């Protein structure tokens, strides 16, 4: 969910 | 395959791996013993690794994480890159070890009772520990690098609480053209995003200091999440406005302001990491  | 590199080649022999330490969606840390990683001494080490299913990519991303490394040097406030097992074999990329996890996790076990982020630290160590990482990132973007992922969740802490910046998975060197230019889309750290890098995709160390002020966002709130209850499609959309975070609780308006310096719309307004690291000099100097 951090890295989008 | 990978061209060996003899002054950091590591025997796999004198490695015992461990428990794991971490795991990801591309990687795995895991704790070891080293034989004689120490030069000066033929020790608990971290090991990083990739997956057992990892692609071609996957590998040449840990490679260049490695290089990184390398290249950016010694500093008391960046994890210590130890040495590496390349040849014949996985690739283990192995690092200083610090015993007490990442600074998310750090923070958010030691806030108050009843502040529990789910089912102490004092405001001068709240300081301390920005100014450190400061001092850390001055001496990277003095090597003219750019971490681009500065986050909690990025900053590990040793057994004598000292920070230590990690994760350089999407490091980059900007020796050449003093600003990084992504040419496509792909998954990248959102929230801790300047405007000109989420939109624009340019980064430069102005854009880490952007990263900074929300790291020190997370520093004050130990270990809250960067906007609330804000989604991703809502995250872009409240930027483009104009949107801030607001001020944590346990924190004076003189370094409130200094978060808000690091999110300045224009970068070239930002504090560099040198005159961070001067301001959060004097704040601590005067707070001892
Ligand atoms: N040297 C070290 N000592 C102690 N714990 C470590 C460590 N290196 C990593 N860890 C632990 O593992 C976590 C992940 O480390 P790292 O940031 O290197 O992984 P990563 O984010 O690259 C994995 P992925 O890309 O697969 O998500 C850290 O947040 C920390 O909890
Ligand atoms: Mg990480
Ligand atoms: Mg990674």
């Amino acid at each position: 969910e951090e890295y989008l | 395959e990978l061209p060996e590199d003899p002054k950091w080649e590591f025997p796999r022999d004198k490695l015992t791996l461990g428990k794991p330490l971490g795991e990801g969606a591309f990687g795995q840390v895991v704790m070891a013993e080293a034989v004689g990683i120490d030069k000066d001494k033929p020790v608990t080490v971290a090991v990083k690794m990739l997956k057992d299913d990892a692609t071609e990519k996957d590998l040449s991303d840990l490679v260049s994480e490695m290089e990184m490394m390398k290249m950016i040097g010694k500093h008391k406030n960046i994890i210590n890159l130890l040495g590496a097992c390349t040849q014949d074999g996985p690739l283990y990329v192995i690092v200083e070890y610090a015993s007490k996890g990442n600074l998310r996790e750090y923070l958010r076990a030691r806030r108050p009772p009843g502040m529990e982020y789910s089912y102490q630290m004092t405001f001068k160590d709240l300081v301390s520990c920005t100014y450190q990482l400061a001092r850390g990132m001055e001496y990277l973007a003095s090597q003219k690098c750019i971490h681009r992922d500065l986050a909690a969740r990025n900053v590990l802490v040793t057994e004598n609480n000292v920070m230590k910046i990690a994760d350089f998975g999407l490091a980059r060197d900007i020796n050449n053209i003093d600003y990084y230019k992504k040419t496509t889309n792909g998954r990248l750290p959102v929230k801790w995003m300047a405007p000109e890098a989420l939109f624009d995709r340019v980064y430069t160390h102005q854009s880490d200091v952007w990263s900074f002020g929300v790291l020190m966002w997370e520093i004050f709130t130990l270990g809250g999440s960067p906007y609330p209850g804000i989604p991703v499609e809502e995250l872009f959309k409240l930027l483009k406005e104009g949107h801030r975070m607001d001020k944590p609780a346990n924190c004076t308006n003189e370094l409130y302001m200094m978060m808000r310096d690091c999110w300045h719309a224009v970068p070239s307004q930002r504090p560099t990491f040198k005159q961070l690291v001067e301001d959060l000099d004097r704040i601590l100097t005067l707070t001892t």
